[PDB]
């Protein structure tokens, strides 16, 4: 379409060598919209762990979305951090089923607290029709289910948005975390999902999480590919 | 109504 700099026709698709070391060129089809957000997941929640220094530096290596800028994705030689990385790929392939609601990452003072003291929360939409119209209470919800697919290009810049995000929230923005800690990963099925289906590396739970009546709120971004949306957001004490 | 909890968890002493 633009013959200024080419004779080919063009293609919905992220031309980038680096991109693609991470995540799909293309996202416009169900399938690859889904592996996207696995590996959105998988990203996201890396520099969450790595960026408020609830995993040392040694269980991640150094990724890069773009040239300009890099980021620390969980290591699979290092055992605990491959670990890690399974719950994460669990939760995402979640997403194909179209199961998952929300996977959050919790802290708490206490191990087994049902308060807790910081959350990233990532919760989902699932859309039907073209990836058009969403399935079907979260503040969020009502304008991301609006939000149209806008192409590969916008997603790859909606996920360096996440990315500068996190790394600016973490590092100048959110307190260091207490020297006492528990961290979790806890989720939220979908109402679809059935009763024998349950993700692996998470047990069956009554209890999910509640934040304080006061806790600050902060919105990382979002992401759009073709059939589905995800919300990213922090409650924080350290805030 | 369902919720899932890792069966790993991290903490710092």
């Amino acid at each position: 379409n633009n013959y200024n700099e080419s004779l080919n026709k063009s293609k919905d698709a992220i031309d980038d060598k680096t991109w693609s070391k991470l995540f799909p060129s293309i996202v416009s089809d169900p399938d690859r919209s889904s592996n996207f957000m696995i590996r959105a997941i998988y990203v996201v929640f890396s520099a969450v762990l790595r960026q408020r220094n609830i995993l040392e530096k040694e269980y991640f290596s150094k990724n890069y979305i773009t040239e300009n800028l890099s980021c620390m994705t969980l290591s699979f030689k290092n055992l605990r951090a491959h670990q890690i990385a399974q719950l994460l790929r669990a939760a995402g392939d979640a997403t194909k089923d179209g199961f998952l609601k929300e996977i959050s990452l919790v802290v708490t003072e206490h191990d087994g607290d049902v308060e807790a003291i910081e959350v990233f929360s990532m919760k989902f939409i699932y859309f039907e029709n073209g990836g058009v119209v969403a399935r079907l209470e979260d503040p969020h919800f009502a304008e991301l289910a609006q939000l149209r697919y806008e192409g590969a290009e916008s997603v790859r810049d909606q996920m360096v948005t996440i990315v500068r995000s996190v790394q600016f929230l973490c590092t100048k923005v959110l307190e260091p975390l207490p020297a006492e800690f528990t961290a979790n990963f806890r989720l939220k099925y979908t109402n679809d999902a059935p009763s024998n289906f349950r993700i692996d590396g998470f047990d069956d739970s009554s209890t999910f999480y509640t934040l304080p009546d006061g806790i600050q709120s902060v919105t990382i971004g979002h992401l759009r590919p073709g059939h589905h949306a995800a919300h990213m957001q922090c409650w924080s004490k350290s805030m | 109504a369902r919720y899932g909890v890792s069966n790993t968890s991290i903490n710092r002493k």
